[PDB]
DNA sequence: CTACCGATAAGCAGATCTCTCGATTGCGTAT
DNA sequence: ATACGCTCTCTGCTTATCGGTAG
RNA sequence: UAAAUCGAGAG
């Protein structure tokens, strides 16, 4: 998607309607005749499944449009079926409305009073007046039935008029979940009781019971087969008589189009062949395996030719008629089953080739594999390796990714300082550009170019447009993913939303693995024993905004499962805390100052004073000493914003008051006015624990200050463990 | 079990009296807390039949709320002979609403006279379903019908269409207890664990 | 100590513009073919959960199979329009009529000249929508997509 | 040429010609 | 599609209102952590007061009316609660039902206000009581879930992800495959069914000692029971839904496509599933509003 | 030219019916997280395509940084349109909104 | 045979023209509409006049110097209606 | 434990049974085609044999290169696929492990009850 | 007396995370 | 030598044959 | 250039 190509029209909604035979024959670019895909010598056989006029095919200008293989969208053709056959989608609908009728009166076997009652109830549900219809039922010789029907009609029309005049329902109905529920219940009861009529009510003469042994065939009993054209004509007559009653069973919003619903929709008068573009042959080096859809259409075309020939033989004219009639009937049945197979691959009789329904039904179908979860562009995957010195809101992109992934930045008067030198760099000299998308939309390439010509191109990035029509737009440079950009990092499986965060990218110089800070371990539930995860690189500013602000790693400190935190340093830093903030921890002036500058380097903005401040030594004589408590205190004092007091907090940790000696008070932690005066930092303080110091900093100074505190605490505990080890042994 | 049947009958009568009071009809706690001796000395089932009327406050809130008649059958079963008798009785005193009680079962022939005479709605109840009041259980919150002014205000507050609200099926035990009608929105007071008491709603359908 | 055979030179991949599954126009599947990565249901639901609407619309639509397809305004179909051979515009087929029954006349490469049907405009959609349109019109189901600015 | 950047999406006549 | 509207009422994509107040108080669980940590709030009173800066948060917010009504209902409630819950005629709504917590200061829930009052009535201790309650109520005003939050997605993740760690089959007996909800619904009605659903979908989580916020269990139960019945989370429940494309994209695509096309169903493309299928922006969060630019010339 | 006029008139009449008047709206006066994110993204896009520059450029090149600088001084010339479920919309200018 | 035809188009405005939206619509669409035959009008457009931008807020005075212009979601472009009378020449 | 040598013998036996059945069906086709046969002539024996599939070895090679058991007669095995394991030979541990592993069956992999 | 509505008893349909490799992809017959 | 004929689960719904009740 | 089925693995 290009931001410089604006789209005005938008799809408000779509509606699911049956396509009719007459409509198809008007749109089609051609109807196909022969069941041969393509003749020898390599050209496609005119009139076959492929054709010049069904879409440009393998270096053959399309006849329908006149454009090449890339610039031909494809055009739709149709197959003239000699006879109308069942549509397997609607066979249960056709088989419910095939029964429940009197074949003589050509009404339903239900008394027209009940039929009209259901019609008006469903018309009231068309407009949402659900309770009004329940009173419509509260209305209780043949010439009086006409008056009863007229009274119900007046009642319904007047209720509709009042609701529309009351500002309660517009001209397009009011359809919602509850009204849908009652409509479904009403229709299901309608059908359940509509088959309860074994004897007609308009003219009480019995009718045969239609018995279907399986799809593609329906049998009558007083056994006898019934042709499909008979079923079509029967239900055509029934629908003609009861068009007013089925107009409200096959509709939910007011049919403002007022187009009559037929029985032609229930039958396959024509099959539709998608453009050739959608049945291109499986090409595998030399192997060419034609489409299963092409094979099924070839089979249906073969059956069409055979049944047409049998019909013609019968037309050119006893016993010969008997055998030709048996063969014609079998041709009918076989083409019916072949159409049923071209649509559905499980109703057939005969492992079977996938049908067009089978491209949708379950997972790996067109819904749960190419619409819900697609396969994305401008993304990368790798294996994660840990890396402190990464700010807990950053991710370390390897140079390979840092040179492949790109972003289209449009050139302005203020950007040509850096995009010009990015073009000068080239596609390999990081940072740099890999493409220039011009005003005309042309994508000038830089991969195969010389540095001299690259600089020459750079000298014309921000030129005026000599095109009257493109004066609005400007050139874009596909710059490499710089240090300022944002990346949506996810690690499958995504059991919760916090597992797909947005990090700021740091372009590491060395190795091919996504280097990620330790804090996010619980957030992704990740390890580093070869865990793989993916980085998605958004391509427009509006997408950058959400990962930078809404899904930003700072914004993700508390999981909404309980509001608890799922950040905090994990394994080494916790034990470094149990040791560094001990009473035994005393630090000379040099050691303490190095520890403080080792993590709060004020050359990028670690501390909020622009000149490090120290703390008076805890033990003055004999020589100036310090404590780890003071280390935590001065780290907090440096990271915390100025013109604001320090934190006050009382809490506990997991280490009892017996594991420190008699009369000890290290188990209870106390921060007073931004100074650590008692207690040892633990898992409870920083880690996956609630109400600790880092949680309190989050709640008081904001989430960003808590993120900076996590980075500095990690860096400090690391620099302290790289100057003082911590090991498990066999004596332990 | 004659004494036990009398005890269950008195308990059901108390629950029915309370249910009548809940809908907004003239009953007091002195009538409601009618002890077992009171029930024996006043009714020891056609003698248990009675009439109730709205209070002045209920009339102000519900202008169209009419009289109510409560009945108790004698035979453990009810047929169209009694049901038509009850419909004729409703038409005799022109009650707006009426309710019915059966001991063992009611025939569909009797049920065939439920929507017989609208808008004079007539309801129907058992005795065992009313041995224990359902609304006294801890789990069920309090339900309150809203006057059409209150319902209209509720719909305009959220700009809702009528059916877009959460639904309560008309066959819900609460709806039967409170005699709800389709389109009558109910305000429910839920005592939440995370927010205490708060007001939700349900449209009866 | 043992060196296991799960090295990084086998398990790192980075995707940009390139090969696409031509029937559904989403990038091909495979490390060897330089194919993209799946953003499945569990990733889409998480992306929605953060409230990230533009992010999800960029991962799901703008990057994989975004296409500016012409749609006829009146008939509401995508795969019905076509280009017109000059003697240069876009016209429709379903709601255009043959010139035998009738300026606004446009001709195909077959020479069959039609009139009308010039009520079409651009709509940005996933290509898989067009493919579902085809695989539904094969079954006889017609999806009519009414544009907003009629 | 002749895209949404350079041509109106829908151009109607408000009334009859005058 | 179940998100937070601008009435602070949670509803589907189409609009079928699911609940009127998120959890009954509309408090974001990501901002609920230190709302009842009163001692912490008082100790760091100056830092919090600096962070909220009520200087520019009063020129467009009403205080007096909401505080008055909160006091009145607090007094009325203290007048009551001698009797059980059914007899407790309201006569007075909770402040959240009447007043918008994000527009009127002091519009706070009953349990929160009662616990704050208990704290201020057991701890009589430069900070006064009125300024402390002003700061706490402003903090509550800032601890409300923003409009347009995918509370359905968050609830689903927060009930499914922790379920990874009786147990999962019990969940399947309550969420997916219909003490017993059926008995309590057939005897005591729909609200008793909702309470039973929440209680049983909680105590299984409790036995695993996972803290599960009731703003999720309430949303789940109020989506299941939206029809007055015990709609489980299977294809039977989904059948009663306005948008076709969601149902087609879920499962049994054939049956739902038939049902969609036989009714000529015109789905309005509001569900998250549908808007992707047709290429439009989503209806949760960033897409839950438009943006229009003011231009100077006329 | 006459059915078109009816179409336009019905469009604008339903538009005015939905549009809540300025002095009646009851939405939260803060600029929520989603609104802030979308405003920043949209104004950044505009800046990239040579939109007007109000706030001074202290060497910034990331358009999201220029958008943040505009949001700091509330110079962003956009308008949120919060939609109610019914379809009724309340327009809030960026300036009227109090962020955090 | 010069006819004044009042048209009502749906034009799209660039970010660079938020300062002069009237001149923006004139430079983007109306200027690419002069002297060219138009089938949607009927003749050949000699000129334009009375360019008037509609509003996205119905509650604004007819002379509100600032009108809301809806912004397309994916792009930084605005799309809005404009009523304008063209002096067309029809043979 | 079925060792895969006994399985090999079993599938070989079934294949040669299929061979005999194919030549008998060839005889049947010749009998019901116009006869012109004489069962005691080497010419006719060479005529019937040379038209039928004697390539039993390639069917064993198929069972090895794909692992799919094509059994005209239903066997006493409860599965039909996944019988040949590629000896990857990355370690002698991998390779020597190939030859000591039983498998319950590709039937039991897709099952719910974990007893 | 028969017709209509329930009611289990039986039969039936659809379901129960991303990623990398490898190999293989039809007999059979009448010309 | 090759082209053309092809016997391991769980939730519902739907169909079905035996009961009465009421004119 | 595909797409399926079987097998081997990573988390
Ligand atoms: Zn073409
Ligand atoms: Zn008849
Ligand atoms: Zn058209």
């Amino acid at each position: 998607m290009d931001i410089s190509k604006p789209v005005g029209s938008e799809i408000t909604s779509v509606d699911f309607g049956i396509l009719t035979a007459k409509e198809i024959r008007n749109l089609s670019a051609k109807q196909i005749t022969n069941p041969t895909v393509l003749d020898n010598l390599g050209h496609p056989v005119s009139g076959g499944l492929y054709d010049l006029a069904l879409g440009a095919f393998l270096r053959n200008l399309c006849s329908t449009c006149g454009l090449d293989e890339k610039f031909c969208p494809g055009h739709q053709g149709h197959i003239e079926l000699p006879v109308p056959c069942y549509n397997p989608l609607f066979f249960n609908q056709l088989y419910i409305y095939l029964r429940a009728s009197c074949l003589f009166c050509h009404h339903f076997r239900l008394k027209s009073v009940e039929v009209h009652r259901y019609a008006c109830k469903l018309r009231l549900l068309q407009y949402g007046l659900i309770d009004e219809s329940y009173k419509l039922d509260e209305i209780t010789s043949s010439t009086l039935l006409n008056e009863l029907k007229s009274k119900r009609s007046e009642y319904v029309d007047m209720a509709i008029a009042k609701a529309l005049s009351d500002g309660r329902t517009t001209e397009r109905g009011s359809f919602t979940a509850t009204v849908n529920d009652e409509r479904k219940k009403l229709v299901h009861e309608f059908h359940k009781k509509l088959l309860s009529r074994g004897k007609c009510d308009n003219c009480g003469m019995f009718s045969p019971k239609f018995r279907k042994d399986g799809f593609t065939k329906i049998f009558e009993t007083a056994s006898t087969y019934i042709l499909s054209t008979e079923v079509k004509n029967i239900l055509d007559t029934v629908f003609r008589k009861e068009q007013c009653v089925l107009q409200y069973v096959f509709h939910s919003r007011p049919n403002l189009s007022r187009k009559l619903v037929k029985a032609d929709s229930f039958f396959m008068d024509v099959l539709v062949v998608p453009p050739t573009r959608f049945r291109l042959p499986s090409k595998l080096g030399e192997e060419v395996h034609e489409n299963s859809q092409n094979q099924l259409l070839s089979k249906v075309l073969t059956t069409s030719l055979l049944i047409r020939d049998l019909n013609d033989d019968l037309s050119k004219l006893l016993e010969d008629r008997r055998v030709i009639f048996s063969r014609l009937m079998n041709a009918f049945v076989t083409i019916q089953n072949d159409v049923n197979a071209f649509i559905d691959s499980t109703k057939a009789q005969g492992v079977p080739i996938p049908g067009v329904k089978q491209a949708l039904e379950k997972k790996e179908g067109l819904f749960r594999k190419h619409m819900m979860g697609k396969r994305v562009n401008y993304a990368a995957r790798s294996v994660i390796s840990p890396d402190p010195n990464i700010e807990t809101n950053e991710i370390g992109v390897p140079p390979v990714f840092a040179v492949k992934l790109t972003y289209p930045e449009p050139v302005t008067a203020y950007n040509i300082a850096e995009l010009r030198q990015a073009v000068i760099n080239g596609p390999d000299k990081w940072p740099g550009a890999t493409q220039i998308q011009n005003e005309d939309g042309s994508l000038v390439s830089l991969i195969g170019m010389s540095v001299e010509q690259r600089k020459a191109l750079a000298n014309q990035l921000l030129t005026p447009s000599s095109n009257v029509s493109t004066h609005t737009l400007n050139k874009k440079v596909y710059r490499h993913i710089k240090n300022r950009d944002v990346v949506l990092m996810n690690r499958q499986p995504t059991l919760h939303k916090a597992s797909m965060m947005g990090h700021k990218v740091r372009v590491l110089p060395n190795e091919k693995t996504l280097r990620l800070h330790y804090a996010n371990t619980g957030a992704y539930n990740a390890d580093f024993d070869g865990d793989e995860m993916n980085m998605h690189f958004p391509q427009n500013e509006n997408a950058r905004a959400e990962a930078l602000n809404l899904a930003n790693t700072d914004s993700q400190y508390l999981t909404p499962t309980s509001g608890s935190p799922v950040r905090g340093l994990i394994q080494d830093h916790i034990s470094a805390g149990v040791w560094l903030t001990s009473k035994d921890s005393f630090f000379t002036r040099e050691q303490y100052q190095q520890y403080i500058y080792g993590c709060i380097r004020p050359e990028d903005g670690h501390t909020t004073r622009s000149k490090i401040v120290t703390l008076p030594p805890t033990i003055f004589k004999p020589y100036p000493l310090w404590t780890g408590k003071q280390i935590i205190t001065t780290v907090l004092l440096n990271v915390t914003p100025p013109d604001m007091p320090g934190i006050n907090l009382i809490s506990k940790n997991k280490i009892k008051n017996e594991y420190w000696g008699k009369g000890s008070l290290e188990n209870e932690v106390l921060f007073k006015d931004g100074a650590l005066l008692c207690g040892i930092l633990d898992k409870s303080q920083y880690g996956a624990s609630k109400y600790g110091i880092v949680h309190s900093l989050h709640e008081v100074y904001g989430p960003e200050v808590a993120a900076k505190v996590l980075s500095v605490l990690g860096r400090l505990f690391t620099n302290y463990i790289t100057a003082t080890a911590f090991t498990c042994g066999m004596d332990d | 079990e004659n004494e036990r049947n009398i005890s269950r009958l008195w308990r059901a009568f108390r629950t029915v009296k309370e249910m009548v009071k809940d809908r907004g009809y003239f009953i007091t706690q002195e009538e409601v807390e009618l002890p077992l001796e009171d029930f024996k000395a006043k009714y020891c089932r056609k003698m248990m039949s009675f009439q109730a009327n709205p209070t002045e406050e209920s009339i102000s809130k519900f202008p169209d709320m009419g009289s109510l008649w409560v009945e108790f059958c004698d035979e453990p079963s009810v047929g169209v002979k009694t049901m038509k008798t009850f419909v004729i009785h409703i038409q005799e005193k022109n009650f707006q609403t009426g309710i019915f009680v059966y001991q063992n079962n009611i025939t569909p022939s009797a049920m065939k006279l439920v929507p017989s005479i609208p808008p004079a709605t007539i309801e129907t109840f058992n005795e065992a379903a009313l041995v224990v009041n359902i609304t006294h259980h801890e789990l069920v919150p309090k339900h309150i019908r809203l006057s059409s002014d209150e319902k209209r205000e509720l719909l305009k507050r959220y700009r809702l269409k009528e059916s877009q609200l959460p639904r309560i099926q008309r066959a819900d035990p609460v709806a039967l207890y409170l005699g709800l009608k389709r389109g009558e929105v109910v305000k429910i007071i839920r005592k939440s664990e995370t927010s205490g008491r708060y007001a939700s709603y349900r449209i009866c359908m | 100590y043992q060196r296991l055979r799960h090295m990084v030179n086998d398990k790192f991949q980075v995707r940009s513009t390139g090969p696409v599954n031509s029937l559904t126009m989403q990038p091909v599947k495979g490390r060897k073919r330089h194919g993209g990565i799946r953003v499945g249901e569990m990733e889409r639901d998480a992306l929605i959960g953060h409230g990230t609407s533009f992010l999800l619309q960029d991962r799901l639509l703008n990057s994989s199979d975004y296409t500016q397809a012409s749609v006829c305004r009146e008939c509401g179909s995508i795969l019905t329009t076509q280009q017109s051979v000059p003697r240069s515009t876009v016209c429709c087929r379903r709601c255009s009529m043959r010139f035998e029954d009738a300026s606004q006349i446009w001709e195909d490469g077959q020479g069959n000249k039609f009139v009308g049907g010039n009520e079409t405009t651009t709509v940005a959609i996933p290509f898989v929508l067009k493919y579902l349109d085809s695989e539904l019109s094969a079954m006889g189901i017609r999806l009519r997509y009414n544009v907003e600015p009629k | 040429t002749a895209t949404t950047l350079n041509t109106p999406v829908v151009i109607h006549a408000t009334q009859l010609p005058q | 599609g179940v998100h937070v509207s601008y009435d602070n009422s949670i509803r589907d994509a189409d609009g079928t209102l699911v609940q009127f107040m998120y959890g009954g108080d509309a408090i974001d669980i990501t901002k609920e952590s230190h709302m009842t940590q009163f001692e912490f709030c008082l100790d760091n009173y100056y830092a919090l007061l600096k962070k909220y800066n009520p200087s520019a948060l009063i020129e467009h917010l009403d205080v007096e009316s909401a505080l008055k009504y909160s006091k009145k209902t607090l007094k009325y409630r203290k007048k009551h609660s001698k009797e059980p819950h059914y007899k407790q005629s309201v006569k007075y709504d909770p402040v959240l039902a009447k007043y918008n917590p994000a527009k009127y200061l002091g519009s706070v829930s009953e349990n929160f206000q009662d616990k704050l009052e208990s704290f201020l009535d057991k701890n009589s201790k430069g900070v006064n009581e009125k300024k402390f309650r002003a700061l706490m109520q402003l903090k509550y005003m800032r601890s409300l879930i923003n409009p347009g939050e995918a509370v359905g997605i968050i609830a689903s993740q927060s009930v499914g992800e922790p379920s990874t760690q009786l147990g999962i089959p019990r969940l399947r007996e309550i969420v997916m495959t219909a003490n017993d909800v059926a008995a309590v619904l057939k005897t005591y009605g729909v609200e008793a069914a909702r309470n039973t659903i929440v209680n049983e979908i909680n105590n299984v989580f409790s036995r695993y000692a996972i803290s599960v916020s009731f703003r999720h269990l309430d949303l789940i139960a109020d989506m299941m029971t939206r029809q007055g019945t015990y709609l489980a989370f299977n294809r039977q429940g989904m059948e009663t839904s306005t948008s076709s494309f969601m149902k087609m994209s879920y499962e049994t695509t054939c049956q739902f496509l038939t049902k969609a096309v036989l009714d000529n169903e015109r789905e309005q493309l509001d569900s998250p599933s549908a808007r992707i299928v047709v290429g439009k922006l989503n209806n949760v969060g960033t897409g839950s509003f438009d943006v229009l630019a003011k231009v100077p010339n006329a | 030219p006459e059915d078109f006029q009816q179409h336009e008139q019905i469009r604008r009449k339903t538009l005015k019916e939905k549009a809540i008047p300025k002095d009646q709206r009851a939405t939260t006066p803060y600029m929520t997280k989603y609104e802030r994110a979308r405003i920043l993204g949209t104004r950044a896009l505009q800046i990239s395509m040579n939109a007007p520059v109000f706030v001074d450029l202290e060497g910034e090149t990331d358009p999201l940084r220029i958008a943040m600088k505009e949001l700091a001084e509330k110079k962003i010339p956009l308008v949120i349109r919060r939609y109610l479920p019914d379809g009724s919309f309340e327009d809030w200018s960026v300036e009227e909104l109090i962020v955090d | 045979c010069i006819v004044r035809v009042p048209i009502a188009l749906y034009v799209s405005l660039a970010p660079m023209y938020l300062e002069n939206p009237l001149q923006g619509v004139m430079k983007q669409h109306l200027n690419p509409l002069v002297m060219k035959y138009n089938n949607k009008v009927g003749g050949v457009v000699l000129g334009y006049e009375g360019l008037k931008i509609l509003d996205a807020d119905p509650l604004s005075k007819e002379d509100t110097s600032e009108k809301l212009i809806k912004i397309t979601p994916d792009t930084p472009f605005g799309f809005t209606w404009c009523h304008v009378n063209l002096y067309v020449w029809q043979p | 434990v079925l060792l895969g040598g006994f399985l090999y013998g079993m599938i070989l036996k079934e294949k040669i049974d299929e061979y005999l059945q194919n030549i008998i069906a060839q005889v049947r086709m010749d009998i019901n085609r116009g006869m012109a046969i004489n069962f005691k002539d080497k010419r006719y024996m060479s005529r019937v044999l040379m038209r039928v599939n004697e390539n039993i070895g390639s069917k064993m090679q198929y069972f090895l290169s794909t692992g799919n058991l094509v059994s005209q007669s239903g066997l006493d095995l409860q599965q039909v696929s996944g019988y040949t394991v590629v000896a990857e030979k990355i370690n002698f541990y991998r390779f020597i492990s190939h030859f000591r592993m039983v498998h319950r069956g590709s039937f039991f992999a897709q099952l719910k009850t974990t007893t």
